[PDB]
RNA sequence: CAGAAGAAUCAUCGAAUCUUUGAACGCACAUUGCGCCUUUGGGACCAAAGGCAUGCCUGUUUGAGUGUCAU
RNA sequence: GGACAUGGGUUAGUCGAUCCUAAGAGAUAGGGAAGCUCCGUAUGAAAAUCGAAAGGG
RNA sequence: AUUGGAUAUGCCAUAUAAAGCGCUUUCGAAGAGUCGAGUUGUUUGCAGCUCUAAAUGGGUGGUCAUCUAA
RNA sequence: AUUUGACCUCAAAUCAGGUAGGACUACGCGCUGAACUCAAUAAGCGCAGGAAAAGAAAAUAACCAUGAUUCCCUCAGUAACGGUGAAGCGGGAAAAGCUCAAAUUUGAAAUCUGGCAACAUUUCUUUUGUUGUCCGAGUUGUAAUUUCAA
């Protein structure tokens, strides 16, 4: 089967063609197996059915990467790109909005903070 | 004499249980939002309940929840 | 009858393949208590309902 | 500050401007819904008391229920069921007439910046505060439920411990 | 037909004339006249407060000044805001205190005139909050006063006070106690 | 006089700040996945060489227009007449009766399925 | 005041149904 | 069993795909029923991709008001 | 054998459903109810739908 | 490969400030159809309804003691 | 005449950005609630979390006084009521305190969401922010100081 890693440092329309030439060879297999073909065609069924599996990864992943670049550094992005933990954890508060603070408990822990004391024996 | 039919198949819960001249479900209540539970149908609530299915996102975040929800890709 | 629905078409579709026979080659796998087939039904017998 | 006249003229109800104004704004809740909009509360100084602040986030809802439970829960609730991307902090009685008891209810938007930035008020944008209204944990139903401190105000009486050694 | 909306605007309109108002209520819709109002403008429209965009060059101009090599003025200005001005009748700092005659919540403007009767300031009502809200560059305002002002301006001033007096004192001062409306 | 409608206000469109999904889906039925596979039953080869027609097993999905696409796309050749139905099995089979000009038996031999 | 005598007059007709209580 | 031969019905799992439905969200659904908007492609028609639920909150835009006003 | 096993078999612009509506059911605007929700559907709104493989086509 | 907190070390900050403590020659704002009472209902507590407060006042316990609700 | 601009109210948008539903329910908080004290039980309805609730006295006491809440032993099957059935004190487990409204910053709204542009930072190109500028919110009160222990 193709190398996912040399799948990788191809361009799209490469993948694109190798996409297309393989769906003509899983017809082809196909075909021969309901006229009746060898073992070979049979097991080579999978492993062509597989290697279009790793080309649409590939495409996917070089999509998705590409939409990151380009919606780096922005505000709104799409959900698709947005991170997925849970619902909670989404709607939950922000570390920095949990830490804030008013100006008084600001001057409370400047002034009186929790002081590091022992005890001789 | 007896050719006609009280129930349907559900669209909701797929059982032959949705009745035609009242539209409602008589195993999961659909088209109600809420789907038909009853404290006294103990058993009724463990042949429905979660679990009985593939629960496919649920493994998905517990496999997920393991690793302390970690995304990206590792070296 | 003779003018049965989309979906009723389906679900006796797969109803048909449901009570076909085992292969028997599943049978000869060792640790495959699979010998026979225990949802076999027949049209005269209970109904699909 | 003008708060302390505005409180003290809410006190005595009785009053002719108040009776006046009472009646003249209960018939206009009235023509309005049963669940309105108030841009602007009609008490600013019962509503700063209770918890209102002027800026973006904070809702305020005046509603009319029917006399004959307490009003003031069953408003909070009805509120709170109407706007449920909403956590009710207060409510206050706020008119009256012979069959309609008229409330106003501040509710807090959770999504809001400007309410998760405020450390003032961030602890009703935990999750333990949904629907506040309807477990009882809100002013009025606090006291509607009896919660106290005092000799005034089950299960340690259905149970018979059995300890290990007996 | 007309919507609620209006029908009910227009429904709220004519219940207000058409009730027995209150005296505390009733001398509210009675109000300044038209030249002594344009002149209480007029007279403000200098002493209206620095805009955001003044009070920033204001700022940026000290602190480089400051920075680089270096205690303003006495401020001129109307006060607004109800507290603030509230507190001006208290203290007495207050010469002049202007109510606009359309409050939303009533009881918020109620209680000033008995105030300032109390503690002899001269106060009138004037007609809208918007135009007090142009003049401290906001959109509403429910009350404004004029506290202190320059010399050369103090007598005129001086002059609306006795106009204002003489056409809001001694003309009317019995809606106070009059049971306005019906 | 009468009937107080509302007035038009301007109906702006959509203009998003992003895309509600990151990247766009490849077409989802495509010829390849149109035409699964040949029918080759004895039925289907005399309908082969006394009717210059295809017995195609075709997806679910597929309707008359699409399979004709499909075929065109996948062996340039130009049918006249396409029929379908589904088997008791819950699978889509199509007639595809070519134009005169074609022989059902030199696609068959091409595609090799004779 | 012509739009309320009309409300009442098509009330009196249209919109009886006042009989305010059902079980 | 056959079969070819970084293998494997291996484990882990942070990258993806996830058909029709379902709180289920264009309208309906005892119907592979009926639509509309934007763009693209094909040799008017068809196909493909992206969209169109409800209530509420903040803001934006346009308004409606013989509601209050200023010229 | 209608049982068992292996296969094959239902081809529509013109036949039906799909379209329309009857009895009837019911969303919505509003009003109640502590509430799941009931009345309301031409109704005092800044404007439906479902329902006939024997009806109409 | 992550981090959680400290130790050593470097760099920014801007204090023309803020805060604690002893005195007053000072004032000390404190939550209303809420408390409370009568009546009906539920297991003092709560609710419906008539009525409706005060500012060394109000609540609780037997003039005193203790708390400071809405 | 009437044109122009404000404020108020109310709409409409497939406007920009968000949020609610449903499921689980052993434990938790409420509403409601029978029958054979049963039982504030079962059923029905609403709503959360990893715990929930309660919680820093409008509290006990009558003492040389105790001092937020919760849980356990004890009080005690006592007081009380007509079979129901506590609580104070005492011994332990655990401990942590606080935040607003009510007073003018009036020599200066010092406050804040959003748009735009950079700078960044990340469990993360998926996260969270900083600064500058514009508009808006806001004087019908956002900031700082004050919460009675003062
Ligand atoms: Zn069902």
């Amino acid at each position: 089967a193709l190398k996912t890693f040399e799948l990788r440092k191809q361009s799209q329309e490469n993948l694109a063609e190798q996409l297309q030439e393989l769906r003509q060879e899983l017809a082809s297999l196909r075909v021969q197996k309901i006229a009746g073909g060898s073992g070979s065609k049979l097991s080579k069924i999978k492993t062509t059915r597989k290697d279009i599996a790793r080309i649409l990864t590939v495409i996917n992943e070089s999509n998705r990467l590409a939409a990151r670049e380009a919606y780096k550094n922005k505000k709104y992005i799409p959900l698709d790109l947005r991170q997925k933990k849970t619902r909670a954890i989404r709607r939950a508060l922000t570390p920095y909005e949990q830490s804030r603070k008013t100006l008084k408990q600001i001057k409370k822990e400047r002034y009186f903070p929790l002081r590091k004391y022992a005890l001789k024996a | 004499m007896r050719h006609n039919k009280s129930h349907t198949i559900c669209r909701r819960c797929g059982k032959r249980s949705f009745h035609i001249q009242k539209s409602t479900c008589a195993c999961c209540g659909y088209p109600a939002a809420k789907t038909r539970s009853y404290n006294w149908g103990a058993k009724a609530k463990r042949r429905r309940t979660t679990g009985t299915g593939r629960m496919s996102y649920l493994k998905k975040v517990h496999r997920s929840f393991k690793n302390g929800f970690r995304s990206g890709k590792p070296a | 009858p003779s003018h049965k629905s989309f979906r009723t078409k389906q679900k006796l579709a797969k109803a048909a393949r449901q009570n076909r026979p085992i292969p028997q080659w599943i049978r000869l796998r060792t640790g495959n208590t699979v010998h026979y087939n225990m949802k076999r039904r027949h049209w005269r017998r209970t109904k699909l309902n | 500050g003008a708060y302390k006249y505005l409180e003290e003229l809410a006190k005595k109800k009785q009053s002719d401007v108040n009776l006046f104004l009472s009646r003249v704004r209960a018939w206009e809740y009235r023509q309005m819904n049963v669940i309105h909009r108030a841009s602007r509360p009609s008490r600013p100084d019962k509503a700063r008391r209770l918890g209102y602040k002027a800026k973006q986030g904070y809702v305020i809802y005046r509603i009319r229920v029917r006399r004959g439970r307490s009003a003031r829960c069953t408003a909070e609730e009805r509120v709170g069921r109407y706007c449920s991307n909403l956590r009710v902090l207060n409510s206050y009685w706020v008119n009256q007439d012979a069959t309609y008891k008229f409330f106003e209810v501040i509710l807090v938007d959770p999504s809001h910046k400007a309410i998760r930035r405020d450390p003032r008020i961030n602890w009703i944008v935990n999750p333990v505060h949904k629907h506040r209204e309807s477990r009882g944990l809100t002013s009025i139903g606090k006291k509607s439920r009896g919660i106290g401190k005092g000799h005034r105000f089950w299960l340690r009486h259905n149970t018979l411990s059995l300890r290990r050694y007996r | 037909k007309w919507p609620e909306y209006i029908r009910l605007q227009r429904r709220r309109k004519i219940l207000n004339l058409r009730l027995k108002v209150p005296p505390a209520i009733a001398q509210f819709q009675k109000t300044l006249d038209k030249n002594t109002a344009t002149q209480v403008f007029k007279l403000l429209n200098k002493y209206r407060p620095e805009t955001a965009a003044e009070k920033k060059q204001r700022l940026v101009a000290e602190a480089e000044a400051v920075a680089n090599g270096k205690v303003s003025k006495k401020p001129y200005n109307v006060k607004y805001g109800l507290n603030h001005v509230v507190a001006l009748i208290e203290a007495k700092k207050a010469k002049l205190v202007l109510i606009a005659s359309d409050v939303d919540p009533i009881e918020l403007v109620v209680f000033l005139p008995a105030l300032c009767k109390k503690m002899g300031v001269p106060y009138a009502i004037v007609k809208n909050k918007a135009r007090l809200g142009t003049v401290i560059h906001q959109k509403t305002a429910a009350v404004l006063a004029v506290t202190e002002v320059r010399e050369e301006d103090k007598n005129e001033l001086a002059s609306i006070v006795s106009a204002v007096d003489a056409n809001f004192s001694a003309k009317y001062d019995e809606s106070r106690r009059k049971w306005g409306g019906g | 006089s009468t009937t107080f409608r509302r007035p038009k206000t301007l109906q702006l469109s959509r203009k998003p700040k992003y895309a509600r999904k990151s990247v766009a889906h490849a077409p989802r039925l495509d010829e390849y996945k149109i035409i699964v596979n040949p029918i080759n039953s004895e039925s289907a080869m005399k309908k082969i060489e006394d009717d210059n027609t295809l017995v195609f097993h075709v997806h679910l999905k597929a309707n008359k227009f699409t399979i004709k696409e499909a075929v065109r796309k996948l062996y340039s050749v130009e049918p006249v007449k396409i029929n379908t139905l589904i088997r008791p099995n819950g699978t889509k089979k199509a007639f595809v009766k070519l134009s005169a000009d074609a022989d059902a038996l030199d696609v068959a031999n091409r595609i090799g399925f004779l | 005041d012509s739009m309320y005598s009309d409300y009442t007059k098509r009330k009196a007709e249209s919109d009886v149904k006042y009989r305010v209580k059902k079980a």
